[PDB]
Order: structure tokens, then C-alpha cells, then sequence
DNA sequence: AGCAGCTGCACCT
DNA sequence: AGGTGCAGCTGCT
């Protein structure tokens, strides 16, 4: 019988709320009415907007704010294939959103209040030890009662869609087809959000960063999100939508999903004399995470080698492949390539990342570069990829020096021969 | 599901205003399952009359900008959005957001067909390309030719027929007018087994796509964990949570002569790769297989590596 | 028979975001390496002129208030100081096959939209669409303020077939005002061009460039982005104006607004000349909405009213039906 | 005169001492009650006071209203305000006391001013 | 009746942003390939020189500021020390239909304002306004800190018609003042013919040259940026100056602000010199307003009694509310 | 002699 | 740049 001063403390709370709109000429029923009606009844009240709502885990407003439609309260079967997220990966991290219309949402709180302080959030229906001490009411109010808190876990609706909903076609194999509606993950999106928002800011991500300036850094974990993109229902109101909703600040956020490169930037291979002979080499702005991981990944030990020898061979093959498409496209996407800055010198780069015969092309232009050797290009990168992969005594007198110098040799090899098909 | 007995090139597509947003938890490049719905459209309403079967396709994305932009100097981004028309009483109407993206794409299809034993290989390619520059593929239209440059012609590529080393070297031929972009690929195995290697703490898989699309930085007891390439989380087709209707019974419904299920989306992982890092060319394309005796509906690239 | 509830329409005649690019006249047909015009920023500083509340203007109050001004930074976009003309280009594709829907739930309301538009097609082509839709492309509609105060634009249409000019069009689009549509012996073979790939076979390609001489250094409006502000101490906005690659342009979405001012039958008056084809039919620069549903002239009840009930309605209410049909929509019950 | 202008002017205002001419002072003790006395004083207790005296039913409204005149004379420093919204062009900005000037803010107009008020303060 | 709620117009006087280079005098008939006038920058470092609020004015406090100095980075932009005349040259172009908005929610509203325009056009012309129009570009009130202290400076205005020189107009900017306001015979043709473009009757496009002699390395003035920034002590920038291409400029909103400098009618003074015409009629280097809401003078007022309670305000102050209207805005509500 | 519609107002995080 | 539900009203029946 000591859940009788919650309810009550409730109902008092939301009747003294209901003062910070004072009128003293428009008050002669609004006021004692306000008073009246908030003090006995009031569960009457919640009980008649109760039947609005609805508990469910996938919700069809994200999609359209006007459709209306049919959502759904369940947690999918496992899938049998390996490699795959989903929203059946929730097992007791799971939430429960609550759909309706906005004005029965505070009776939620009326129906939300039994998983805290007592026990008897699953009491207020059923096993009503609980809710007739602290109901202290009739039989036929109690079998009212527990037939309004009830219905928040019903079916509620008829099995329909809407025409602002998705409803996809997918092919069968060798037959025809099915339809798919698919709808919005509120609890897997309200999970990926409580989970990032803690790495963003917190107490020990913030720690965490207050060690690292103070650069005396433990072993810890703090993590970093880069580019992230902000998508926003419902408005200016977002309590419309779905209650989570209103949590997240009618939001949430994706993850970058971006293709290698997605800001081109023109290349400067023009007649330079320190951007023609000197760029032979290709410095460009995204090898630093790759020059920097060759830089100190050069000093571990034999009891874990392996890992790091394949990292380091990784980081090189990765290394090739930036340069091959950034001459690809650098060169290759402008339409113009002058004489160098000093064509005595600036020519054997002006030559292999050099395009086609042009206006300017006379009669030793397009007979001298598609016809003489191109296979000085491979040992010319070579002898840039050489600085690089730094080489000394304390590595060519061991015997891992011998394998990092025939590992850049198998990679160039290949230099003369996929970069040399295009010639000759 | 078979090795194709041809190649198709479709070599640069440049499409405006697609769908930028593409999943509930993602916003970059578009879903892959609007490859294959576009591929079996084409395949619907050209391939049923020339004889032939579509099945694969090869994303090369040669190049991307969105309609983005970058508030105070804060690390987020946001959507540009357009303008609606106004409301029946006329005051104005609510705002639902969409992203779109500006892409250039070169798609590579296989064809299983006999259509190709009777019929000239570049009359099939013509049509092919001409039939597909008139319809969209991922919300957005496809822009047509423009003057004062050398368009370029699709080519019909033989797979199945030839010598090995005249295979090497045509496939060798084909990839070097698609290299300045990269290919798309799927890493299911490869988040598995990252999975496995970290199961000491805690198993669950929805923790390993949002453990490598991170920074993640344990220092001393200044470095940087060892990427092995561009690994980005992708929609992996779909998952039932609803049982099987029947073709009357969902009112509202596109087609009244389809059963209609209620779905969730699948995460999964992927790759952006060089085109020169593959064994063959029909490695990299996509193919989509249902199951419906349970909820399970995928799209992914099997026989590569 | 009733509605289907679910019924969607597909967009034809799609343009794509135009490119701005400068030059001079007289070298105007050479105009194939003119640079493109680009976004730059300034700032500007202005004091209050707005119309100030009804009981706190206070005079004492505003000279106070008018020693602290406004300060912004915007975007702006300006022709070079020698360069003379404004060059603007797009292409615009027609897609045949303007009665059938995208999405339709029933077998008998599809089979009876078939035949009506089967009717109306066949008493008259789309002659008088395509006629409205081509005086748009004669005149320059689509530059939307770079048209006002110009004092020669010019407009040339080329029909792309195969990978080169089939046919070519020069407009002098002064002449042709923006009130009244007249037939001429040039601008119905472009509207012979536009029916016949309105009606279903394929697709026509066709490209359009717009000439306007504006001035010397003067400057040229593009598109500007509807974006979310920033909210913190720093510029929040740039005033910002739309960029494809460096290049000011305009959106596809205010040319295909453009290209749409076809309906002249509404019943307010033919004062304010053509509006766009909307159901309810409502302009955004004036505020309100023509077309209301009290009377019997919206696209619902029209559609409604010559599907299920089977009563044509006017020869000329029947143009504004198949013009919304063309542009497309999702409508359900 | 009524009274919203003397909250009004009451509170937009800053709080001097030693404002006024002593041919003010007599004429405004002229003006006031019998027992309260108003001398070396600042303007934020003249305001309560005059403000206490009308809320009272003993001060007439023509008194308050030369009082508060009076005070309208006097004071001739203002109080710079937090937020400024341009009203046709439909853009709030905000003060910024390092350039002396108001600059750009956001998108909104009288609903979106009250907000931004409520929820950082009105004054400076 | 009421005033409607959307109702804006745009300005009919359209500068260009002015460019300026520098050369030597008795060589500016041949000054189409004069070279530019660029920015540096350069190192300052200043002293405490404000006032001091008398809490911490210590006798060593003050000693102790004055060991750390403040060191700033400012742009700069000089004449070259082989030349000695400054060169400013833009374009202007005059639109006209000057009474008709832009928007507009009534139609009642803007057809009894299009009466009022037009009769004013038809009881007077846009003689009075253009001919104060042509005062301003004649003597040359666009340069404001390069007038001061100059020895000569010399104005040429073309008239473009087709990539030609339809007339030409040389003045001495020194001789017409600052203050009055003095009909000549070749001033009168200028005027003429901005009333002409104001009024509709014609396309006029006016370009507009600015000689004046300074001296050799002198320094010039052009329009200054916004720093986002707050001012950092010890290196940081603390101004930065316009430029287009590689060389300086002056804002066209700067150099628009000075013609419109016309009214004389305010009720302040008339001796004092003409401002620029705003509503409620402010100047912020001043700090105060004149036309104050207090009286009856603003633009809100007359507008809002000439239209909805036909009370004419005097022919003086009806040209006050014309070049409101030719100025542009959003009115209303 | 009520059905159907429609407008407008209030509630809510 | 809110959606949903209900009180009231009309109006020719």
C-alpha cells in the first residue's frame, strides 16, 4: 500500500505546473476546472488517451510526416550468413518507442513512471497486489484500469501501407517477384546514438583527451569520428514523429559512406622548374598517413614481425596504386601539357606522365616517346621510392633489409610492365 | 549465377541529382541495390526482346560531389535542400530532407544470352546503350551527350571465347579505359573473422562496422593503426520482421497482384579498390539471391578472392 | 469503380542545371572557350531601414541604435570588366509516353485513364502543348533576372540525333514577348519536334543556348542554396550561390519552373499573364494560391470528374489536366 | 501614459547616479509623496518606489506619468540589446562588442527573437 | 484598406564594382594600358593612445603597457613612385519602370499604387531626380577619401549604344561643387537622357572614367573587408582591402551610395549639405537620424498616407518617396 | 428534415 | 518551413 503517494505526487506535480499561465479575467472556470478535473479523475483521463498509443520498434512517419499507415513491434530472427549487422543484434539493449499523437504522449509518463522507483511497471496491469493498495479503488475501476495500461503492447492497427511509404520490388530466383516495405529502425538508431554520442563527449572520453594533453597518456581508449553528415524530422515540433525522436532533439546522424576521392583538386603539372623536374616524384596531400605508417613502422621486434612485415608491404602496394591513379587523372584530366620548365631536365617526368601528341607536335614529338624505351620510368620511381624506405647498416647488415629492398623490387617490376603497355 | 559469356561496357555515366542518403545509418555513395534494380530494368524492358540475361554489374566510380555544407567550422555536415510549392490554403509546407549527389560511374554488365551467336556485338551494344540513356538509376536522371568532345562507344568484350593469353590481354585492353576511378566490392569474410579476432570482449557484430569506421588511437604505454584499405558500411539488402500477405489483404499497396512483406535493412562492409588489384574483370560484379522461406533478401559479390 | 489509391505520375521534359560562362558579342558563335564565371565573397555594412515596431520607435532610442550597423559577408557573381555577353547552356530531353502512370492499384481505372487520354489524343495531338512549351525556349525564360534590362538576347536551339546537329534554330527573344503565344514559320517545326517525342517512340535530344548582352563588369544571378544556418560566433551564412565546378549555375529545378508557364485558363484574370502548372494552382512569388477546391477548376476534381463520372469538361480545361500529367506527381486515396 | 511604457522604460536603461539638476530634484520631490525621499540616489530605486506608489491606489497616473517623464528627460544612456531582428528581410543578428557592430546571426523572425531571448537573456 | 503584406521592389540604378590603376597626367588619352594599382602589406607597431578609465591609471601600469607593444600586419595600397594620377573606371546602367513592384500579396493595393506613380510621372517627369542624378557623377563624389586634398580631378562619361561611343562628356569635377546643385547647358543633356532611361523610353548604358591627380607614391584608398577574427596583439592581420584580379576596387554598393546622396529636404537643415536618401534619413557617422517617426517625414509615413489616404505631402518631399522607390526594399508587413 | 464536409482551436516535447 | 482530434457551424434539406 506504499504506491499510493507516487501517482498522487504526479497528479499534484502536473496541477501546481499548470500556473505559469496566470490569467485573473479569463479564469472564473478555467482554474477550479483545471483543479477539479486534475485530482480524481485524471486516471479516467489517462486511460480514455491511452488507447492512442502504441509500443513499437519500427516506425512509418520517418519516411513522410502525412503518411499514415500500419508500424510494427518486433525483433527479427537471426540470419544464417556471416558478416551482417542488423537490428536482431539488440538483446536486452533494446528500447521501446511509443507512436501517437502528441497529446497522449504525457500519459505515457503516467504509464512510464512504473519502471522507476517501484517495480510494478509490468504491475500495472496485471498481478494487481500492487495496484490496489496503491490503486485504492473499486474491482470495476481496477479491471478499467488494467484494461487501459493494457493496450500501450497491442496490435492496435489493420495490416496496411500507404502510397508515400517505399514498398520496393526484389526478384526471386527464376520467378517473379515480392514487395517490400521497408520501415524505419527507431531502437537500432537510438542504440548506434547513445552509443556514439558517449565516444564524442563523456567522462572518460574527456579524460582521455585531458591525458593527452597533459602527454602523459595511459593505456586507454578514446575514439574519433570523422565527417559525419546531420539529417532532421519533423521541424521545429520533431515530438510528432516518434518520442525517441524528441530525445535525440528531433535527429540523428550518419556515418561517411564516401568513395577514395570525392574532392578533386586541379593538378599543377605545369612548366615548372620546381614543379616539372622535381615532380617525379608525385608528393601529393594523401600520402602522409602512408609516409607516416612506413616512418614508424620500421623498429618492431621478431616476437611479432609478421604482422608488421605484412602492414608495411600492405602500406606499399596501397602506396603504388595512389601514385598510378593520381597520375592517371592528374595529367591525364587536364587537356593541356606545355613545355617544361628546362626541357633538358624536366622531360623524363614530362615524358612518362606525359599525354598524347597535341597542337604543338612536331615531327620528333610523337616519334620519340612512343617509340624509344619506356622502361627507365620504373627505375627512376625506384630511386624515389628508395628515399622512402629507409636503408642503413643496422638494416642491410641484418636480414630483414634484403627482404624490405626484394619486396619494392617485386612492386616495381610490375612498374615497367603495367606502365609501360601504353607506348610500346 | 553463372560465369557470363560476355562483357558490356557502359563507360562514363554521368547522373545529377541522385540519392545521396541511401540508408538509415550511411549517407555516401548510393546502395548497390540500385545497380541491380537498375540492371534488371534494363534487362526487363530490352533483354526480353534481344534474347539475352543481364545478371552482373561492376561500380567504377570515376568521380562524386554532393551537395553538402559545412556550418561554423563544426565537424558535421548538412544537406542543401530545394524548394517545394506552397500549400492549398497557401501559407507554406513542412520540410522532409533529401541529400543528392552529382556522380560519374562506368557500369560493366555480363550476358548469358544466345542472342549473341546470331546477332553483331556492336549493334547489341548500341542498343543497349541507347535504350539506357533515356530512363534513371538512382532517383536521378541520366545526362545525355555533350558537344565539342569525342563521345565514347560501348564495346561487347568476349569472354568465353578465345585463347588465354588473347583473354589476358584484352582484359588487360578493357581495364585500361576505367582506371581513374575505383570498383566497389563486398568483405563479409573479412568482418567475420574481425569479429572472431575480437570476441574476447563482447559479440556483437554491429560493434565491428562502428569499430572500423573510426579513428580509433591507443597511445603509449602518437600511432596510427594500420588501415588495409578504404573500408566503408554499406546496405546489404533486406531482413523480414513480418510474415508473407496475400495480394489482397495490405490495402494501400503498389500492386495488387504481388505478396507484400514488411523489412528491415542489413549492414554490412565493403571495399573501394583499384581496378588493376583484381585477377579478372568478372570478379567484381554484383549479383542478388532471395531466400523467402525465411526473410532473408541480399545483394553481394560472390566469386571474388 | 473509384480512385486508385495508389497513382504516381513520372516527370517528362527534364532539363539539367545550366553552366554561365562570359565573353563578348560579335564572337558569340566561337563560344565554345569561354571561361565560366565564378562565385567570389565581399562584405557589406547597412543600417536599420526596415520598418520598425509601432510603439518602440522612440527618438532617442534609434540614434542610439543606429551607431551600431549590420555587418554580413555574401557571395556575389559578376561578369569580367572586359567581357561583354552572358552565355548560358543546358540540354533538355523529352521522354515520350505522357499518359501512362508509374503506379497505378487497380485494372479498371488504368484501363479507363488509357482510353480517355487514347481520346484525347487522337481528336487532337499535343500541338497546342508543344506550341506553349516551345515559346519558352524562343524567348529566354529561363534566365530569370540576367533577362531584365538586357538589351539584345538571343537564343539557339540544335536537335542532337546521332553524335552531331541534326537541325538548327536561331530565335531573337526580345521580339517575342512574355504575354501572348503567336504561331510562326519557325517555331512550329520545333513544335512538331517536341510532339512527336512527346508522343511515344524514344527519347529527343535537343540543346539550348541562351546569349544575353547584360553590360561590361556588370553582374549576373544564379541560383541561391536553401540551407540550415550555423549558429555560432562566426559567418554563419555567404548568402550562398550554386557552384557545379567552379562555375555559377542555375538549379534544374527553376529551369524545368520555367519552362512550365503554360496555363493562361485560371479564373482570376489574364493580368498577371501565364503561371506555372500546379494542382491548386499557386504562385510562390505572390503568396496565394489560384485554383481553390470551393470551385470546381483544380486538378483533383477535374481528373475526378472525367475518369469516373465520365464528364468532359472544356476543350480548353482539358490542356491544364494532360499539363499536369506531363509533369508529373504522386497523388492517393 | 499607461504602465507598460514604465516597466519598459524602466528597464532598458542603464543605472546612474547623480543624473539630474537640483532644480530636477525639487521639482520631482514636488511631485512625489510626503514621507519617502529621494536624494544621492540611483535610477533602479526611483523606479521601484514610483513603481510601488502605482501599484497603490495613491498616486494618480498623470503624477507617474510626469514622474516618469521626467525620467525620460533625465536618463541618456541605453542598455545595448543581445539580439536585433530585421523585420521584412526576415534575419536576426546578434551584438558582438569586439567589432561594435551587429553581425549576422540567422533565419527567423519575431517566434525565433523570443526564443533566442528566453533562452540567453534579453541585455548585454 | 491596408497595406499588404508582401510587397518588395528592386533598384533601377545598377553600378558595377570600380576598378582603379594609376599613370601620369597629360598621358590619360592614351590610358587603356595603364598598369594596376596593387595591395601589400606591411609591418606596424603602435602605442596606447585611448583613453584610460582612471581604476587602472597608475603611474606604473601605464610604464609597464608601454614595454609590450602591439605589433599588427595591415594591407596597403600605394600610387607607384613614377606616376602621379589615380585612375577609376566602372559602368552604370538605368533600368526604369520604377513604380511597379516586384511581389505583391493585393491586387487592390498595387493598382491604385501604380495610379499614384503614374500620376506623378504625368504631373512632373524624372527630371528633377535625374538631373541631381547627373550632379553626382559629375563632380565625382564616388571617390571619398581619394577627393580630399587633390589638386585636379577631370570626369569622362561614354554612352554605349552597340560596342560604340554613342556620345562623350568631359567635366571638371573641382569646379561643380559638393553643395549646390547649378544647371549647365552639357549637364542638361546628361540629365536628359537618365530622365529617359528612368523613365522607359530607351536602354541607357553609361560608362564612367575618374581621373585624379595625386601625387608620386602617395597612397590611395580603396574598400576595406571584414576581418571574422577578433583582433589578435603581436602579428596578427588587422586589415585587408578589396581586390578583384590582382588589383584594388572599390565595392558597387560604395560607389551607389554615392549618387543617391540627393535630399536636401529634410527638416533639420537644407545649408548643411545633401545625404543620401534612406528611411528615417540617417547618417552613422553622424550618430543620429534626421527624418524621424517623432514627426511626419520618414518614408513609412508619406507612403502610407499618399496611397491609403490620398494626402498629397508637398511636391519637395514627393520626390524623396520616388528615389525610396528607385532605391529598392522589402515594405510592408 | 442529417450527412458530409470544413474551418478553426488547442495539446504537446 | 507541427500532426492529430474534437467542438461548432452551415445548409439545403
Amino acid at each position: 500500500q506504499e504506491l499510493r503517494q507516487f501517482i498522487e505526487s504526479f497528479i499534484q506535480e502536473r496541477l501546481q505546473g499548470k500556473l505559469d499561465k496566470l490569467h485573473p479575467d479569463e479564469d472564473d472556470k478555467r482554474q477550479t476546472l483545471l483543479a477539479t478535473h486534475r485530482r480524481e479523475a485524471w486516471l479516467a483521463d489517462a486511460a480514455r488517451r491511452v488507447g492512442q498509443l502504441q509500443l513499437v520498434t519500427h516506425t512509418l512517419k520517418p519516411i513522410h510526416p502525412d503518411a499514415r499507415g500500419s508500424n510494427l513491434h518486433s525483433l527479427p530472427q537471426a540470419p544464417g550468413q556471416p558478416g551482417l549487422a542488423g537490428s536482431h543484434e539488440l538483446g536486452d539493449r533494446l528500447v521501446s518507442d511509443v507512436v501517437g499523437n502528441a497529446a497522449a504522449l504525457d500519459v505515457f509518463k503516467f504509464l512510464s513512471l512504473q519502471y522507476q522507483g517501484k517495480n510494478l511497471l509490468n504491475w500495472l496491469t496485471e498481478d494487481s497486489a500492487e495496484a490496489v493498495q496503491a490503486l485504492s479503488d473499486n474491482a470495476e475501476q481496477a479491471r478499467e484500469w488494467r484494461q487501459a495500461f493494457i493496450g500501450i503492447t497491442a496490435v492496435k492497427g489493420a495490416p496496411a501501407s500507404h502510397s508515400l511509404a517505399k514498398q520496393l520490388y526484389f526478384p526471386l530466383p527464376g520467378s517473379g517477384y515480392h514487395l517490400l516495405a521497408p520501415l524505419f529502425p527507431t531502437s537500432l538508431v537510438h542504440h548506434v546514438h547513445a552509443l556514439l554520442r558517449e565516444a564524442r563527449f563523456g567522462d572518460a572520453a574527456k579524460a582521455a583527451r585531458e591525458a593527452r594533453s597533459r602527454q602523459e597518456s595511459w593505456p586507454h581508449g578514446f575514439s574519433e569520428y570523422p565527417n559525419l553528415a546531420i539529417q532532421k524530422f519533423g521541424g521545429t515540433k520533431p515530438q510528432n514523429i516518434s518520442q525517441l525522436n524528441s530525445e535525440r532533439y528531433g535527429e540523428n546522424w550518419l556515418l561517411p559512406s564516401l568513395p577514395p576521392h570525392w574532392q578533386r583538386q586541379d593538378q599543377r603539372a605545369p612548366i615548372r622548374h620546381s614543379s616539372v623536374f622535381e615532380h617525379d616524384f608525385g608528393r601529393s596531400p594523401e600520402v602522409s598517413r602512408l609516409t607516416r605508417t612506413l616512418q614508424r613502422l620500421l623498429a618492431k621486434t621478431r616476437h611479432n614481425n609478421f604482422t608488421i612485415r605484412r602492414y608495411r608491404a600492405q602500406l606499399v602496394g596501397q602506396i603504388c596504386d595512389e601514385a598510378l591513379q593520381y597520375a592517371a587523372r592528374l595529367r591525364e584530366l587536364e587537356p593541356g601539357w606545355s613545355a617544361t620548365p628546362g626541357c633538358q631536365l624536366h622531360d623524363a617526368e614530362q615524358l612518362w606522365l606525359d599525354p598524347l601528341r597535341a597542337q604543338t607536335d612536331e615531327t620528333f614529338l610523337q616519334r620519340r616517346l612512343r617509340g624509344d624505351w619506356p622502361a627507365e620510368v620504373g627505375n627512376r620511381f625506384a630511386n624515389w621510392l628508395n628515399r622512402a624506405v629507409s636503408s642503413d647498416s643496422q638494416i642491410l647488415g641484418s636480414p630483414e633489409a634484403a627482404q624490405w629492398s626484394q619486396e619494392l623490387s617485386k612492386e616495381l617490376t610490375m612498374f615497367k610492365e603495367i606502365l609501360e603497355d601504353e607506348r610500346d | 549465377v553463372t560465369d557470363p559469356e560476355a562483357l558490356l561496357l557502359l563507360p562514363r555515366l554521368s547522373i545529377q541529382n541522385a540519392n545521396a542518403i541511401s540508408s538509415p545509418l550511411t549517407w555516401g555513395f548510393p546502395s548497390p541495390g540500385a545497380f541491380t534494380g537498375f540492371v534488371h530494368a534494363l534487362q526487363r524492358r530490352v533483354g526480353i526482346s534481344l534474347d539475352i540475361e543481364l545478371d552482373g554489374v561492376g561500380i567504377v566510380c570515376h568521380r562524386f560531389e554532393a551537395q553538402i555544407s559545412q556550418p561554423a567550422g563544426k565537424r558535421t555536415k548538412v544537406f542543401n535542400l530545394t524548394r517545394n510549392p506552397l500549400n492549398r490554403d497557401g501559407s507554406t509546407a513542412a520540410i522532409v530532407e533529401e541529400g543528392r549527389a552529382h556522380l560519374e560511374v562506368s557500369l560493366l554488365l555480363g550476358v548469358h544470352g544466345d542472342g549473341l551467336d546470331d546477332h553483331p556485338a556492336q549493334e547489341i551494344a548500341r542498343q543497349v546503350q541507347e535504350q539506357a540513356g533515356a530512363m534513371r538509376l538512382a532517383g536521378g536522371s541520366i545526362l545525355p551527350w555533350c558537344n565539342e568532345r569525342f563521345p565514347a562507344p560501348n564495346a561487347e568484350l568476349l569472354m568465353l571465347g578465345g585463347s588465354d593469353e588473347q583473354r589476358r590481354k584484352n582484359q588487360r585492353r578493357l581495364t585500361r579505359r576505367l582506371l581513374p576511378g575505383f570498383a566497389l566490392v563486398s568483405r563479409e569474410a573479412l568482418l567475420q573473422q574481425h569479429l572472431e579476432t575480437l570476441r574476447t570482449t563482447l559479440p556483437e557484430a554491429t560493434t565491428l562496422d562502428a569499430l572500423l569506421d573510426l579513428c580509433r588511437i591507443n597511445f603509449e604505454p602518437w600511432q596510427v593503426r594500420d588501415k588495409p584499405g578504404w573500408l566503408v558500411p554499406i546496405p546489404a539488402g533486406y531482413n523480414a520482421l513480418s510474415p508473407l500477405y496475400l495480394p489482397g489483404e495490405v490495402r494501400n499497396a503498389r500492386d495488387r497482384e504481388t505478396p507484400l512483406r514488411f523489412v528491415e535493412n542489413l549492414f554490412g562492409l565493403g571495399e573501394w579498390l583499384s581496378p588493376h588489384r583484381v585477377a579478372a574483370l568478372s570478379d567484381l560484379l554484383w549479383y542478388h539471391h532471395a531466400e523467402p522461406d525465411k526473410g532473408l533478401y541480399r545483394w553481394s559479390t560472390p566469386r571474388f578472392v | 469503380l473509384s480512385t486508385a489509391s495508389v497513382l504516381a505520375f513520372e516527370r517528362k521534359l527534364d532539363p539539367s542545371d545550366a553552366l554561365m560562362s562570359a565573353g563578348a558579342w560579335a564572337q558569340r558563335d566561337a563560344s565554345q572557350e569561354w571561361p565560366a564565371v565564378t562565385v567570389r565573397e565581399k562584405s557589406v555594412r547597412g543600417t536599420i531601414s526596415n520598418r520598425l515596431k509601432t510603439k518602440d520607435r522612440d527618438p532617442a532610442k534609434l540614434d542610439a541604435s543606429i551607431q551600431s550597423p549590420n555587418l554580413q559577408t555574401v557571395d556575389v557573381a559578376n561578369l569580367p570588366s572586359d567581357a561583354d555577353t552572358l552565355k548560358v547552356r543546358f540540354t533538355l530531353r523529352v521522354l515520350g509516353g505522357a499518359g501512362t502512370p508509374s503506379a497505378c492499384n487497380d485494372a479498371a481505372y488504368r484501363d479507363k485513364l488509357l482510353q480517355t487520354v487514347a481520346t484525347y489524343v487522337n481528336e487532337q495531338g499535343f500541338a497546342e502543348l508543344a506550341r506553349r512549351y516551345a515559346h519558352n525556349l524562343a524567348n529566354a525564360r529561363f534566365l530569370w533576372r540576367n533577362r531584365v534590362g538586357a538589351e539584345a538576347v538571343e537564343v539557339r536551339i540544335n536537335h542532337i540525333r546521332q553524335g552531331e546537329v541534326a537541325r538548327t534554330w536561331r530565335f531573337d527573344a526580345l521580339a517575342i514577348g512574355l504575354r501572348d503565344f503567336k504561331a510562326d514559320a519557325e517555331l512550329d517545326a520545333l513544335a512538331e519536334l517536341i510532339a512527336s517525342g512527346l508522343s511515344g517512340s524514344g527519347h529527343v535530344l535537343l540543346e539550348v543556348v541562351a546569349f544575353a548582352r547584360i553590360g561590361d563588369g556588370q553582374e549576373v544571378f544564379p541560383s541561391q542554396e536553401l540551407i540550415l544556418d550555423k549558429g555560432d560566433k562566426k559567418g554563419q551564412k555567404s548568402k550562398t550561390l550554386y557552384s557545379v565546378r567552379d562555375a555559377a549555375a542555375i538549379h534544374s529545378q527553376k529551369i524545368g519552373n520555367a519552362l512550365r508557364t503554360i496555363d493562361t485558363w485560371y479564373p482570376d484574370e489574364d493580368g498577371l499573364g501565364p503561371i506555372a502548372v500546379e494542382p491548386y494552382g499557386s504562385v510562390t512569388s505572390q503568396g496565394k494560391a489560384y485554383r481553390q477546391p470551393k470551385q470546381k477548376l483544380d486538378f483533383y476534381t477535374l481528373l475526378d470528374n472525367w475518369v469516373l463520372r465520365d464528364e468532359a469538361p472544356a476543350v480548353e480545361q482539358q490542356h491544364y489536366v494532360i499539363a499536369n500529367l506531363i509533369r508529373g506527381g504522386v497523388f492517393g486515396e | 501614459m499607461k504602465k507598460i511604457e514604465m516597466i519598459e522604460i524602466s528597464q532598458n536603461r542603464q543605472n546612474l547616479t547623480a543624473f539630474l539638476h537640483i532644480s530636477e530634484i525639487k521639482a520631482i520631490n514636488a511631485k512625489l509623496a510626503d514621507g519617502v525621499d529621494v536624494d544621492k540616489k540611483s535610477f533602479d530605486e526611483i523606479c521601484s518606489i514610483v513603481l510601488e506608489q502605482y501599484q497603490a491606489k495613491q498616486i494618480s497616473n498623470k503624477q507617474a506619468s510626469e514622474i516618469f517623464e521626467t525620467l525620460a528627460k533625465a536618463n541618456k544612456s541605453f542598455k545595448i540589446e543581445k539580439f536585433r531582428c530585421s523585420h521584412g528581410y526576415n534575419e536576426i543578428y546578434k551584438y558582438s562588442p569586439d567589432h561594435e557592430a551587429y553581425l549576422f546571426y540567422c533565419k527567423g523572425g519575431q517566434g525565433q527573437l523570443n526564443k533566442l531571448i528566453a533562452e540567453n537573456g534579453r541585455f548585454m
